[PDB]
RNA sequence: AUCGAGAGG
């Protein structure tokens, strides 16, 4: 374990790390110092001789330049101090121990190593200072802080191997993650604070400043947008100009809450080809969201598209917000007179109420519930009260803040904050809690010695009523101090814990493989599974989609699918479709759509047994609103002229695209039907939404876009098959693993313990349960 | 006077000029202060060779408190930067030798201050060199404290350098700068519990600016033309000097530009 | 428990139930008991799954235990991962635990299985048993610095 | 301190008493000592299995009778509902250490922050010893112009704090800006 | 190239939600009567009292790269005081014998509901939004 | 260690008024912000420079040789 | 240095709690982070 | 300000640290686990003075 | 230690020119200069006098980064009207404005009286 | 770091000209992010800044001991005493262009202490290098130009990528690389290679 | 080398 599974090695470097807003996400600045002790051996060929000779005339005191000088003898040159180091003449098929330099592929990695996001690929990129720069947006996989943490260089030292650097373990290739099947980055930090203050409406820019912004976007066109205001003066919006960063073809819809198409309170987003019509930006479009803009972008422009977005993003947004300035001091802690008389007086009232439930327990009127002691129930009542209590001044609190109060405007951004810390820090910091319970009698009957024996108050038991603005007693001082205490043993035990459980799962599915087969075999030739995820998907190519035969009621499923021409009121529009009124009753085009509706209808059946609560928003490969959407605008589609399609042509071609998709590829009936198997439900889904009606009356195809549209599925489902070699066990591992690291805190064993229990198979557990319907 | 930016001064002292800049853009009043911040030239002590230091202090320490010393830059332009000169390393044409020694030859603590600074190189007639002496009682800048035994003798050289470089060359030490006292452009939101007019504080210099109408509505098309600006110097060069110093070298900057444009 | 269930019309709709849970666990007689729906009786003690409903069942406990804890956190992993960790603890017949007595006990080359824990004593009875190893799994290649069956190695490049 | 009756329940340290501690203290007469309260009765050693069997005050202010117009900003403090108290705490603040003891307000910190910054302040550089010029000590670092802190603690004067400091008292704005 | 909708309305609602340089307008369309406007107006640009009546067109022009009105020689296609520019995104059947229209300029938003205008407000980015007095 | 030459914020020589600070306050029995005030020392950048300096030197020099 | 001087170990039933007699007598906040935490303490 | 407390060995100036123990010639009462035979125990450690 | 010299930030490099012309990709008439050793005192200001030509159709400035004393100005005019010409008028313009300030200015001190 | 458990280390360093400025000239030594304020909780540091500021307008000391009647609101009323905003907020002017900024900026004095973490004393580079007498692999710690270890974590990494071939460099060509010869019939490293 | 202590994320 020390020496053959992990040794020491050469070519490595570790710095302290910073960021830095103008670096690019795939770039990493490496100090020169550095750049002038590590080496790449590149071979004198005439593509670089007249490179070579020039940096090794610079020699290894300044850069670029180079160190060693490897002949055909196999003997070496140290240009440090060879006589020779000015004279040399260099022949084709020696080796150049050249200086690292800008846009070589290296290895950045920061430990613990939970993650193959852990160690990504980046240009080099060589600056003038002792730390090692890095994107923001590349912060969240890494868990880097800027505090004092130590990051890794490793130097690739053949064309291989920096091939395998920038071809497989790139920063742009791990943007969408296996892990959650979705982008690990996004854009954090003052990006996505000034993000939010730039997209309201009330944000207007003027002509200098817009200027000054479109120049900072590195691929600009050029063209200066028309403004969103022209008469009394010419003003954009924040909008206007952050939609120049988003390249065309994008678009993105998303409804939140109360989102009309007016959307009253800027809600959700709707972005139309990279220009967005309505919505605030935040952390749910612009985070690493399932569905926001990283996800979409990098699925339909490009890694490399994506990985550009993210700095043409951050150097609009750093700019503004420059110019704009952000804060906060003790004056957004604060809430009105009346907001705090409103506070305390509720905090009086809940004491109030557990002095209420104490007199009654203490004159045995109490109704203990079945199951739980008559103090069980007793504490749980006190706490409920102060839980209540303590939440209660947290809304009271959260109202009083004005949409000016910074806290509140990092929170709505999502940048930082929650209800919780506007809560402790501004009405009462609650209940503390060692154990799981309230605070025990210490002493004899009593939690400290300044409390009479036998006092189960709110105050004595580890109440603070108190903010952090208002001050802590010494009593509630002492008692908080016992709960952090307890949070920071929880933090280092589980840390261990989990290393421990994540190696071992790493040590019980590392030779987990996708064998050429399609199987997932190991070391043995032993079948695991037979399909990678019953599948055969990489999970960085699904995305959570509604099936839409699912829910909702069979009059309003008729009122979507059903297709009767042998009906006036229940046929096709003749403004649907050129075939309009030449179609009404035809007989034989009417058994196409019964055995189409006959299929949706055993389809929901299907999935209703599959999926017994209804849920339809299932992680499926190829999205196709997307696609629709796409379609909707490559072809400019208009909804006043109808559509030139055939019944047989959607119906016949949609059957005929369901034929046309694989995943495996044999010719034998049992692999035919492993196949079958393996696209069911991607074909439920396929029938729900390129259904007749569907594909007339709620998007009007034309056959050009839909024949486009069944390419582009068929290309998109080939692209999300798993690829033969994925190493899918240690990946597994390592996804288990994560999130269980960040795990940290209802009679019921959960979390690293529970995990144990279940890992190392425990017969005694701490909290056996049946749950009997 | 002339046509262009206009100049109304308030108060005026040696050490101070509060003056008020009329009918000018924003950015040139902006990069004027810049510029007297970082740009223009003063006289600092950049080499100290310590012949002997028997104090409780680092010769590394009394030679950054050195490099901090005011001194006389009047004829500053009468100097060559040492880079630019022809000499050796220095000479008398680009740089001033100063020397001090002091001893604790007396029983009580002797302090040694910025008057205890000796010219020796020649200065062919220009001022130069000169500490900075503002203390009342006619001594410098208290550089070190001796015990009767301890001494310190050293030679230092002063060159040509601006703030850029080493904040030792900066000869203004606050200039204090404010624009639109009523924030009629709205240039920015103010933060509030109640009311923004009280718990907010009234500038010194809304008295200069007339009170907005609250039946007027918003002048979109107002622009940042008059402002109000006080230079505080170091007194290495005086205050009138410090601002006409950062003018002319904005605009020989300007000129280095064009000059270029030439040169293409 | 709150409920999604199909109302008459077609809709998904909460359709309260009673349910109980116990403090103990002895699913074979409690199913059995009248009145229940021994259809619909779950255990987290998955091992009594195991060998009262078959190994089957007992992955899908697996599953559902696993995924529970994750979700305890407001967590998300991918169906594949915690699918792929529950086959490989099931798919040799019953439970193998992840853990020195378990994946660590098996058919595979000794030069892997020592690279975990019991790192010396599983030499020793390799070579006592005269174990052959393939060099197949990655800790074996690992180990001899040989390119590893993995990705890139798992298959070879010649001339056309 | 010690509590005891004499009309009604008060410490055995009165004025007087501070007035002469106070009076040897600007001595820097017979000197006032921490002994001379002890062997007067006035203050008591008491172990943790001892302080089961009392109760104590927090303030000398307990210890005052009852019987509304109040400042809405301060902390909430409980009136205490207890009687027969045999001792008083000599100063809350006084639970803590030499490196919490420099924290200012740690009231309003949650309780991990201020664990940080204990473990911090013996990082914290400065005038470890006013003979370090004279040590050949194996690493030493001392800032240049060390600062007094501007937010103190009555701590601090037995800690000899700002005889010694270990920080300055930075220009310190709050800010996005350039993104750095 | 010309106007494509044009009327004047009577303004009953201002809302300026949570913002302070924008209200949101509800008019009721002068001359009409299953005609109506909602509008997010820069009121501090151009303020609006309720109970105005304001003059209101849908324009088409008078792309490329926007160009400040040189010294005075460009010659505007509005009399107006207050014209934005935006973006149509839905095409709304609201009823039989009737529209609505929903156009974003830089986000502000405009529904515009009726029945007449047909051959007009198309599926277009061009969109000049004129307001006179 | 002893009294800086210039404020760390804008620059103001401070190294000329320690002494006169000290004899504002033990001479002329004066408080620390009046004091501040007279010495011109306005900005409270510039005051934090003598108001919270501990001149560490007079002890060094308590040191025999 | 005072810091150091006034320090107390635990050669290793719940220790690394900060348990209520604590009070006064040893300090709530100063500990070690990482496997020494509770462990370390000072006065 | 040097406070002592400490020792000069070999030059290098060394800190006693506290260690903490259970104190002795205390009875003490613990129960046992349920797969135990027994049900409680009245333990004491008899240290000297 | 990979401190770069101060005096790199005003003094010009070995083969560095004041000013690099380089003509713009996708936009007519429009160019890019890189100033060398310099930082926002100048850029802002030019850029600020060019925006009060009534034939300057576009006009912006950016310090790619901090650590470098360097900028980049995008400039882009009216057909018939060379930038390099509109930068040499903003120039002019001004040095005739600081002069004029600089006159005002000694007007007014010889004014005072202190 | 300040006296909160708020460590940072320096992303760059801005002279003063670049600087954001108040109204009287006066610029921070030094600016931190607000963005780690709220999830901290650290109110403390907020009134540490605001008793400083106060304390050095009015030349007195602050009193910031624990468990005393010292409110926020009496040291905003000495500071807005004092003619500066009650909750120390401050106009600020941008260095840069020298336009205010929207926001208003929490601006004042707070004592910040500099830790032995320094970063000249954390850097290291290795390329080749000495090496160990009994694995023949790279020795330990930067202060004996040593290497950096490829624990079994970043083995698992690098196994996930799929990047079998940068895995055997750095196991093999940037380690611990070594020929021996083996017999066909015995197997063992026994061969006697007398190599010329 | 060994052993140990302290510390950083
Ligand atoms: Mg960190
Ligand atoms: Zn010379
Ligand atoms: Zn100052
Ligand atoms: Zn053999």
């Amino acid at each position: 374990r020390g020496n053959l599974m992990g040794k020491r090695v050469d070519f490595s470097a570790r710095t302290v790390i910073s960021g830095d807003p103008n670096l690019e996400l795939d770039q990493v600045g490496v100090p020169k110092s550095i750049a002038k002790t590590l080496t790449y051996p590149e071979v004198v060929t005439p593509y670089n001789i007249d490179r070579l000779t020039q940096l090794v005339r610079n020699g290894p005191n300044e850069h670029p330049g180079a160190k060693y000088v490897i002949r055909d003898s196999g003997d070496r040159i140290d240009l440090r101090y060879s006589k020779r180091a000015g004279d040399i003449q260099l022949q084709y098929g020696w080796k150049v121990e050249r200086h690292i330099m800008d846009n070589d592929p290296v290895l950045f990695n920061r430990q613990p190593s939970l993650h193959k996001m852990s160690m990504m690929a980046h240009r080099v990129k060589v600056i003038p200072y002792s730390t090692f720069r890095l994107n923001l947006s590349v912060t969240s996989p890494y868990n880097a802080d800027f505090d004092g943490d130590e990051m890794n260089l490793h130097v690739p030292q053949s064309e291989e191997t920096r091939a395998e650097l920038s071809q497989l373990c790139a920063v742009p290739l791990q943007i969408v993650s296996p892990q959650s099947n979705k982008p690990c980055m996004g854009i954090v930090q003052d990006t996505l604070c000034g993000i939010r203050k730039l997209t309201l409406r009330d944000t207007f820019i003027e002509l200098d400043q817009v200027l000054n912004m479109l120049y900072w976007v590195p691929d600009w066109d050029g063209v200066i947008p028309t403004p969103a205001i022209i008469k009394p003066k010419p003003l954009w919006s924040g909008k206007q100009i952050l939609s120049v960063a988003i390249p065309n073809g994008i678009h993105l819809q998303r409804f939140d809450e109360g989102t009309t198409l007016l959307s009253p309170k800027d809600n959700g987003m709707l972005i139309i080809d990279g220009q967005i019509i309505f919505g605030v930006v935040e952390k749910k479009t612009v985070g690493s969201s399932n569905g926001g803009l990283i996800h979409v972008v990098t699925r339909e422009k490009g890694p490399q598209v994506c990985a550009k977005l993210f700095g043409n993003i951050q150097k609009v947004v750093n700019f503004w917000l420059l110019h704009n300035g952000f804060s906060t001091g003790i004056g957004d802690t604060i809430a009105d007179g009346p907001t705090m008389r409103e506070i305390t007086e509720t905090i009086a009232e809940a004491k109030k109420k557990v002095l209420d439930v104490t007199k009654e327990a203490q004159a045995n009127l109490l109704t203990a519930k079945h199951g739980m002691t008559l103090r069980e129930s007793f504490e749980d009542n006190v706490v409920r009260f102060l839980n209540e209590a303590r939440d209660k001044a947290g809304r009271l609190a959260e109202v009083n803040l004005k949409d000016l109060n910074n806290v509140k405007q990092m929170v709505m951004a999502g940048s930082k904050g929650s209800f919780i810390n506007i809560a402790q820090m501004s009405a009462c910091v609650g209940q503390q809690s060692v154990e799981g319970k309230r605070i025990a009698f210490g002493f004899v009957d009593r939690t400290l010695p300044h409390f009479s024996k036998d006092d189960y108050s709110p105050e004595s038991k580890g109440f603070v009523e108190n903010s952090y603005l208002r001050g802590l007693t010494p009593q509630e001082f002492f008692f908080h101090a016992m709960g952090g205490r307890e949070g920071l043993i929880d933090t280092a035990v589980k840390t261990a814990e989990t290393g421990y459980i994540q190696r071992r799962l790493v040590k019980a599915l590392e030779d987990i493989m996708v064998h050429y087969d399609n199987t997932t075999r190991n070391s043995l030739g032993n079948v695991i599974q037979f399909i990678y995820g019953e599948d055969g998907m990489d999970a960085a190519h699904i995305e959570k989609q509604s099936l839409d035969t699912i829910g909702g009621s069979d009059a309003a499923f008729e009122k979507r699918y059903r297709v009767d021409l042998l009906n006036t009121d229940h046929t096709l529009d003749p403004s649907l479709l050129e075939s309009g009124s030449e179609i009404l009753g035809d007989l034989k085009l009417q058994v196409l759509l019964d055995e189409e509706y006959k299929q949706l209808v055993k389809d929901r059946k299907f999935l209703r047994e599959v999926f017994v609560d209804g849920e339809a928003n299932w992680p499926l490969p190829v999205n196709i609103r997307r696609i629709i959407q796409n379609a909707q605008q490559t072809f400019h589609i208009d909804h006043t002229k109808p559509s030139d399609l055939t019944i047989k042509d959607i119906v016949l071609g949609v059957k005929d695209l369901q034929e046309n998709l694989l995943v495996l590829r044999g010719k034998n009936e049992i692999i035919q039907n492993a196949q079958r198997d393996a696209v069911t439900l991607f074909c439920c889904l396929l029938r729900s939404r390129l259904a007749t009606r569907r594909v007339l009356q709620e998007y009007r195809l034309t056959k050009q876009a839909f024949d486009w549209v069944l390419s582009n599925i068929e290309a998109q489902f080939l692209r999300s098959v798993v690829h033969p070699g994925e190493m899918v066990g240690v990946l597994a591992a390592q996804s288990i693993g994560e999130p269980a690291t960040q795990m940290t805190l209802k009679k019921v064993t959960s979390g690293v313990p529970r995990l144990k229990e279940i890992l190392n198979v425990a017969k005694n557990m701490k909290t056996p349960s049946l749950t009997v319907y | 006077s002339e046509e262009g930016p206009q100049v109304k001064i308030r108060e005026a002292s040696k050490d101070n000029v509060d003056f008020i800049l009329s009918n000018v853009d924003l950015a040139m009043a902006n990069s004027l202060r810049r510029v007297m911040i970082a740009e223009i030239p003063t006289l600092a002590i950049d080499s100290v060779e310590v012949e002997t230091n028997t104090t409780v202090l680092a010769d590394e320490f009394i030679a950054h408190r050195l490099g901090l010393i005011p001194l006389q830059s009047m004829d500053i332009e009468q100097l060559e930067y040492s880079r630019d000169c022809f000499c050796e390393d220095h000479c008398d044409k680009c740089s001033v030798v100063l020397t001090l020694q002091a001893f604790g030859e007396s029983e009580s603590t002797t302090n040694v201050y910025s008057k205890d600074l000796v010219i020796v190189s020649n200065l062919m007639g220009r001022n130069i060199g000169h500490p900075i002496i503002q203390d009342k009682e006619g001594n410098g800048v208290l550089i070190c404290k001796l015990r009767k035994g301890q001494e310190l003798k050293l030679t230092c050289v002063a060159k040509k350098g601006i703030a850029k470089e080493h904040a030792k060359w900066g000869p203004a030490a606050a200039i204090e700068f404010e624009y639109d006292p009523w924030n009629k452009l709205k240039h920015t939101d103010y933060w509030y519990e109640q009311d923004s007019a009280k718990e907010w504080p009234q500038s010194k210099n809304c008295e200069y600016e007339d009170p907005p109408n609250e039946g007027d509505p918003f002048d979109y098309k107002a622009q940042a033309d008059t402002f109000y600006m006080n230079v505080e110097s170091v007194g290495s060069i005086p205050v009138d000097q410090v601002v006409v110093r950062g003018i002319d070298t904005l605009q020989k900057k300007v000129a280095s530009i064009l000059l270029a444009l030439t040169q293409m | 428990y709150d409920r999604k269930v199909p109302s008459p019309t077609g809709e998904y709709v909460k359709e309260p139930e009673w349910v109980l849970e116990t403090d103990g666990v002895n699913l074979s007689e409690v199913m059995t008991v009248p009145g229940i729906d021994p259809t619909r009786i779950y255990t987290n003690s998955f091992i009594d799954i195991m060998e009262v409903l078959g190994i089957e069942a007992g992955r899908a406990a697996l599953y559902k235990e696993v995924y529970n804890v994750i979700a305890s956190d407001g967590s998300y992993v991918n169906y594949r991962h915690m699918a792929l960790l529950v086959d490989v603890m099931t798919t040799q017949g019953g439970l193998t635990s992840v853990t020195r007595h378990g994946f660590n006990r098996s058919n595979t080359g000794a030069l892997m299985r020592c690279s975990f824990e019991e790192t010396v004593e599983i030499l020793f009875e390799a070579g006592a048993s005269a174990e052959l190893d393939d060099c197949r799994g990655v800790s074996e290649n690992v180990i001899l610095g040989q390119m590893a069956p993995i990705g890139t190695g798992a298959f070879d490049v010649m001339i056309d | 301190f010690i509590v005891e009756d004499d009309g009604h329940k008060e410490l055995k340290v009165r004025k007087g008493h501070i007035a002469k501690l106070m009076a040897t203290e600007y001595q820097d007469v017979e000197e006032y000592t921490w002994s001379s309260l002890l062997n007067e009765g006035l203050v008591e050693y008491i172990d943790a299995e001892e302080e089961e069997s009392i109760l104590i005050a927090m303030q000398p202010e307990d210890l005052e009778p009852a019987e509304l117009d109040v400042d809405p900003a301060k902390r909430i403090r409980v009136s205490h509902h207890a009687t027969t108290f045999t001792h008083c705490e000599i100063h809350p603040s006084m639970i803590l250490g030499v490196a919490a003891s420099i924290i200012p307000f740690p009231d309003h910190n949650q309780s991990p922050r201020n664990t940080y910054q204990s473990a911090m302040g013996k990082q914290a550089m400065g005038v470890f010893l006013t003979n370090y010029n004279v040590r050949m000590d194996t690493m030493a670092n001392i800032l240049y112009y060390p600062q007094k802190p501007l937010g103190t603690t009555r701590a601090m004067e037995y800690l000899k704090f700002r005889e010694l400091p270990a920080g300055q008292n930075a220009i310190v704005a709050i800010a996005c800006y350039s993104g750095y | 190239s010309n106007t494509l909708f044009d009327d004047i309305f009577q303004v009953s609602e201002v809302d300026p939600g949570r913002y302070n340089k924008v209200c949101r307008i509800e008019a009721a369309s002068t001359t009409q009567d299953q005609c109506k406007l909602t509008l997010d107006i820069n009121v501090e640009l151009f303020p609006v009292a309720a109970q105005d009546s304001l003059t209101v067109t849908i324009a088409s022009s008078l792309t490329r790269s926007w160009r400040p009105p040189q010294a005075g020689d460009r010659s505007l296609a509005d009399d107006y005081d207050y014209v934005m520019y935006g973006t149509a995104y839905k095409f709304e059947e609201v009823s039989k014998d009737l529209i609505a229209v929903y156009y974003s300029f830089g986000g502000l938003l405009m529904r515009l509901e009726g029945n007449y205008r047909n051959l007009n407000n198309l599926k277009q980015e061009n969109a000049y939004l004129l307001i006179r007095r | 260690m002893i009294v800086p030459v210039r404020c760390f914020s804008c620059g103001k020589v401070v190294g000329d008024k320690w002494e006169s600070y000290l004899n504002l306050l033990q001479e002329d029995e004066l408080d620390e912000g009046t004091a501040l005030s007279r010495l011109g020392l306005k900005r409270y950048c510039c005051r934090r420079m003598i108001l919270t300096h501990v001149d560490l030197i007079e002890k060094f020099l308590r040191y025999n040789p | 240095t005072l810091s150091h001087l006034r320090r107390t170990n635990t050669p290793i039933a719940k220790p690394r709690q900060l348990h209520n007699t604590h009070w006064g007598l040893v300090c709530p906040a100063e500990t070690p982070e990482g496997q020494a935490c509770g462990l370390v303490k000072n006065l | 300000f040097d406070m002592g407390g400490y020792f000069i060995i070999n030059g290098s100036e060394k800190v006693l640290i506290a260690q903490e123990r259970s104190a002795g010639n205390i009875v003490q009462v613990f129960k046992k686990a349920a797969p135990s035979p027994i049900s409680h125990v009245a333990e004491i450690r008899s240290a000297l003075e | 230690m990979n401190a770069p010299d101060r005096f790199e930030l005003f003094l010009l490099g070995e083969g560095e020119s004041k000013l690099k012309i380089d003509p713009d990709t996708k936009a007519p008439n429009a160019v890019v200069i890189t100033f060398e050793k310099e930082d926002h005192t100048l850029g802002n200001l030019i850029r600020a006098e060019l925006l009060n030509d009534r034939k300057v159709l576009f006009a912006a400035y950016k310090v790619e980064h901090p650590f470098f004393a360097r900028f980049k100005l995008r400039i882009q005019t009216t057909e018939g009207y060379d930038p390099k010409d509109a930068l040499k008028n903003a120039c002019n313009s001004i040095i005739n404005k600081l002069g004029a300030l600089k006159t005002n200015f000694e007007t007014e001190w010889n004014l005072q009286t202190l | 770091a300040s006296r909160h458990g708020q460590k940072g280390t320096i992303g760059i360093t801005y002279r003063r000209e670049d600087m954001p400025f108040t109204a009287e000239g006066i610029v921070p030594d030094l600016i931190i992010n607000p963005h780690a304020i709220p999830s901290r909780m650290t109110v403390a540091h907020l009134i540490e800044c605001l008793l400083s500021k106060v304390a050095a307008l009015s030349g007195n000391e602050g009193d910031a001991s624990p468990f005393t009647d010292i409110t926020v609101e009496g040291i905003s009323k000495l500071l807005r005493e004092h003619g500066y905003q009650s909750r120390g907020f401050e106009v600020m002017y941008n260095g840069h262009t020298g336009k205010k900024l929207m926001a208003q900026i929490f601006f004042g004095p707070t004592y910040y202490q500099r830790l032995r973490h320094m970063v000249d004393d954390k850097i290291h580079a290795r390329a080749r290098g000495p090496m160990q007498v009994l694995t023949r692999q790279p020795v330990e710690g930067r202060s004996r130009d040593g290497g950096l270890r490829f624990g079994e974590m970043e083995r698992d990494c690098m196994i996930a990528h799929g990047a079998a071939s940068f895995l055997k460099e750095r196991l093999m060509e940037a380690s611990d690389a070594f020929r021996v010869h083996i017999c066909g019939i015995c197997g063992l490293m026994t061969v006697i290679a007398k190599l010329n």
